[PDB]
DNA sequence: GACTATGCACGTAAAACAG
DNA sequence: CTGTTTTACGTGCAT
DNA sequence: AGTCATTCATGACCTTGGT
DNA sequence: ACCAAGGTCATGAAT
């Protein structure tokens, strides 16, 4: 029939709820990425992209059809963005020709562009390998997806708006915070302020902003020189060189104020938007909900939330070791009775009847019996006579080591320091 | 741009999302006794602004009425909401009676669907509780008013799953719908989201 | 420097050559497909999208076609694709989509954002034996994967779909049979199986089709009922043309009234040949790796011989694979005899490598012989194969004789191709029209 | 729509294929002392038809001359040909001197390119992936898709046409006969017929 | 996510041609 | 206002 | 293959507002 | 033509 009816006091509340909870796909305090990102960075990974340049339509396509319902050029369009080294600090994807001008430069469709994952980029995906980050299902329920890559590189404060910085300030601090958990005054010593790929005024201001979650200032890279014949010549080399290149010429059309007094340039710089900027309104999603954070919260939630990331690295790897050392510890012990077992398995009947029948000779387990029954006739070379012997203490050492990372609160950090220090080199952003 | 018509008997003028939907409706009109929509936030600008909107104006063109069964199909796209949201607000702050009557209301697309037997051929509206009534076979999930002949599974029957709008609205609700949609002044909206 | 110069007597000859040799990517007399097709049908295959499995999106399937087997831009790729979705443009749709294929009328289909589709059953037919070294196969453009140069195709898509008029698998196999067992055949007797080309959507020009079948070109004709409306009036209306310009051409006739449940039936005869309401066959494609015009007898011709090399390859490999199997078996059996010695030989042998060599003794077994023995994996030291393998020697050996028979027998070969083509005429079995 | 200019000294007005190329040129103008092209077959319609063509007309707008170093970059696309073909014919049947002079000619894009060392740069390039390609395992090769892909862009750009082609050179008559056998499109019978050396 | 122009042929179904 | 050559319109696969 | 319009905040920067 | 409330424009990620 005509089905039920309902209040527009009713319908326009419940609908707009759905749409607002989809306003909770904003950049996580942790990964420092917005889903249509996380998805794009992982589609690239899964597919293995070191290696050669992959086209687009294929990489997008695959992103835009196994991990992202929405339409295509929301997907890729975004992608590109990650190509623009003059928009980010560490570009998380390297394309080639034509990324985009500092000026109005429409990039080319998926027909033309070709790109692939970046080194730095790896960092953040450098341990999905194991059961690092917590992992969910597809939308099609086809594959499964990560809920925020685990990220070495604190992309969150190195890229609701969050101002660029430099891996270097960011790790250097990040260290400080660890060994010294509990002031923003000492912590600004490592990060005097946010770095833009493309000098900022507002010291006092940034200083308060770091806890407040403000307004700074931004000045252009233009100097002074003297042109031939005895005249003036003062020209320039996250803003936009599109409207700045014209704003000068506009100043010049009315002449109401460039190798053509220097006080005049001071007046034009704060009028023609030639040195506007900026704002810093730090705000994202923490605890699976929307909150505003600061310079100390960010490092905060990231240190603890990375801490659960390094601990998982232990959880599995250790798990995998134990599993290995028990197959070994098994396989060795075999050698002793290699002759009886190689006779036992012959007579045993069917494959199944064989592993059971390995109740005798030893008290070996299923997982124990398995490998034995699949030990494959080549390896009936007892090369493992002395070797495996060595393994028992090899895989056993790693077994103690990883379990140590699980009990030691202080040693844990030292791992996270070594690593973060490590990227600060490997990657090592120059200052700015 | 609409999909033709006939007699003003039961009215009937469905609004779909995007030329793809409105295409799938128009050619599949197993039930037209259509008009694509590519919708501003009514309460968001000048009334003059609003008349300058091809979207608003179009809707005002088709079916006269003016400021003095028109059903709307969205999808499931949370994105598909916001497009229910404005439509209804643009049917409220303007064309009050249209809904107040309740002749013009909002559609309920499908969700999960089951299908088995490769080459042997062989639906539901809530993939929650309703989905449980439906291994061996195979399931599905609805992407949007996209995909879907079939289309007129929601089409052919007279709104086998339609929704009647505005029903006993009343006052003091205008207060709320200009707390949420409209886009008050920031502070209200961040604030209605203390039940989310 | 300024590099050399050159004649525009020179430059505009050599350029336009390139572009004309790219006018040789036209539908092969064989596969009955144009590359940006063959590519699209095989991208679908490689990726496993048979009728069987679930609907795949687009952007991904295209994407993948349009970036591992087709340089050109995207919507050349897919756009085409769609086409293959339109069952009212082909006979056997080679790909089934869903959710805005396209109207008989001006119906813009939806971008790759929305559409979803997958390979069709019939569609398999043509790709039903790339499995082995059937058709002859080349490299990618990126030199990444490799490509088929024209699917081998059971279903004679060429005469069932330079323009080539639709027909029906049924006429097409029925003939195709005749041609085989009777090569030298008049087109008069051969039209008995295919009176003419079938359109998914009655044709006049018997005499004409008849001559066209050998001539490779010609002109036929195409025709689109009556009833009495209530209250005592006329009512005569309609249900590879286009219902877009036909639906309006009637209304146009009616605007000027210069000639539809609306008093002579002769008037409809005059409108039918004027309003395009009932308005060619120029058969032409590529044979021998070059452009030629063909007819009704050449088509079946080149396809029978060129399918013949297709069935013979099927033999070439499969037989090859059998021999290879029967020699591992014939090996593995013989092992059982000395299972105890070899299971002792392999232990002492040293490294893996030193083990297979060292199987010089006990038997005169070969590398490929030694391999499997050395990788025989400890489970299978269950001698279940004692009697079984024994049976294999004559099992795989029978198939070995069988396939080799298909290679020597010119008459038996055909019988295979008949059985199969008969087979699709059923499985598929196009209704007449 | 072009990519600006300067002084009429050495002229210089390159034509690229598609807004993507003409984009890659315009932003990469390591050498502009540009104009996208989305071109009719000159001899294919009415002269009035032709002036009605945004493509022909545009080209006539930029740089005056009228019917009384302008280089053209295509690609490698056999499809990239046909787009050399018309341009030249549209520079012939109209603007005869333009070429006859030979100031305005046609560019030679790159082909195969080698590059190795992940993160150690080290690249190469070449203009014929045939004989010239043999001069260049261990490393890795490439292949050029089109005037697409390619900063680099000005490997063909920055140097004054390190690989440019000068057109029309000693054309002469009786060649007009042929270029209206092939491109123009003649009357079917001629074209099917020039393809007896193909 | 649908607009917009073109080559390439081959039909032929609609403008313009004269006094 | 007739019959004629000339002109435009459409269709798949590309830019 | 680039064209075109808007949501959704949040700002600094350009329109009228009156007489 | 003053200084003030108003009106615009730009920006990613989605339609
Ligand atoms: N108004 C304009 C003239 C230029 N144009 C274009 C253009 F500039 C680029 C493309 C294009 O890239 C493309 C594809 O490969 O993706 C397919 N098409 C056609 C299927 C539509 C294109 C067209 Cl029509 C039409
Ligand atoms: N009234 C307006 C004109 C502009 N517009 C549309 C539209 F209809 C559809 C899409 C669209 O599907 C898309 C995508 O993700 O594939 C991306 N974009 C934008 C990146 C370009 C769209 C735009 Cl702008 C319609």
């Amino acid at each position: 029939q005509n089905m039920s009816l309902e209040d527009i006091m009713g319908e326009r509340f419940g609908r707009y709820s759905k749409y607002i909870i989809q306003d909770r796909a904003l950049p996580d305090i942790r990964d420092g990425l917005k889903p249509v990102q996380r998805r794009i960075l992982y589609s690239m990974n899964k597919d293995s992209n070191d290696k050669s340049y992959r086209k687009s339509a294929k990489s997008v396509g695959n992103i835009m059809g196994n991990f992202h319902p929405h339409g295509d050029s929301s997907i890729y369009d975004a992608m590109v963005r990650m190509s623009q080294n003059w928009k980010n600090r560490e570009i998380l994807v390297e394309m080639h020709g034509n990324n985009g001008s500092m000026d109005g430069d429409p990039p080319a469709a998926m027909r033309y562009t070709e790109a692939r994952l970046s080194e730095i980029a790896g960092y953040l995906l450098q341990d999905i390998e194991k059961k690092t980050v917590p992992f969910a299902w597809n939308f099609d329920d086809t594959e499964k997806e990560p809920t925020v890559l685990p990220a070495a590189f604190p992309n969150l404060l190195v890229n609701t708006d969050i101002p660029p910085h430099n891996l270097a300030e960011v790790i250097d601090a990040a260290v400080y915070m660890i060994d010294h958990p509990t002031k923003i005054d000492k912590l600004m010593e490592f990060l005097p302020g946010p770095d833009f790929p493309t000098i900022i005024q507002g010291r006092d201001e940034i200083k308060k902003a770091y806890e407040t979650g403000g307004r700074v200032v931004v000045r252009s890279k233009t100097e002074i020189e003297k042109l031939k014949g005895g005249k003036e010549q003062i020209v320039i080399t996250e803003i936009n060189k599109a409207n700045l290149v014209k704003k000068i010429d506009d100043v010049r059309v009315n002449n109401k104020v460039i190798e053509l007094t220097e006080l005049v340039l001071n007046y034009l710089f704060k009028y023609t938007d030639l040195q506007i900027n900026y704002n810093f309104n730090m705000v994202a999603i923490d605890n699976f909900t929307p909150r505003q954070v600061g310079i100390v919260p960010i490092l905060s939630s990231y240190i603890a939330h990375r801490r659960e990331v390094i601990l998982a690295r232990s959880r599995f790897d250790k798990e995998k070791a134990e599993k290995r050392l028990h197959i070994v510890e098994g396989l060795i012990r075999v050698i002793s009775i290699l002759d009886e077992v190689i006779a036992l398995i012959r007579a045993s009947e069917n494959k199944a009847d064989a592993k059971e029948n390995l109740k005798v000779s030893y008290d070996f387990t299923e997982e124990q019996a398995e490998a034995i029954v699949t030990l494959q006739l080549y390896r009936l070379t007892n090369t493992d006579v002395v070797v495996l012997q060595e393994e028992e203490a090899e895989l056993r050492e790693k077994i103690a080591m990883l379990a140590a990372i699980i009990g030691d609160e202080r040693t844990m950090y030292n791992l996270m320091k070594k690593e973060l220090r490590e990227v600060k080199k490997k990657f090592a952003t120059p200052r700015l | 741009t609409p999909a033709q018509s006939k007699n003003p008997a039961k009215n009937e003028l469905y609004l779909v999302e995007g030329d793809s939907a409105g295409g799938s409706a128009k050619q599949g009109r197993d039930r037209k006794f259509i008009l694509p929509l590519r919708v501003i936030n009514t309460a968001k600008a000048k009334m003059a602004d609003i008349l300058k909107n091809e979207e608003i104006n179009t809707m005002i063109y088709t079916i006269g009425a003016g400021v003095g069964k028109i059903i709307i199909m969205t999808d499931a796209d949370t994105d598909g909401a916001h497009i229910q949201t404005l439509l209804l607000t643009f049917f409220y702050r303007y064309m009050r009676p249209l809904v107040e009557a309740g002749h013009v209301y909002i559609a309920l697309p499908p969700l999960y669907k089951m299908s088995k037997g490769k080459g042997k051929k062989e639906a539901y509206a809530w993939t929650d509780g309703e989905l449980e009534e439906l291994k061996g076979a195979t399931l599905q999930r609805y992407k949007g008013l996209g995909e879907m002949d079939q289309l007129w599974e929601t089409t052919m029957n007279p709104e086998t799953r339609t929704l009647i709008r505005v029903t006993i609205e009343d006052l003091a609700r205008a207060e709320r719908r200009v707390n949420v949609l409209m886009g008050d002044k920031v502070e209200p909206r961040r604030k209605w989201i203390e039940d989310n």
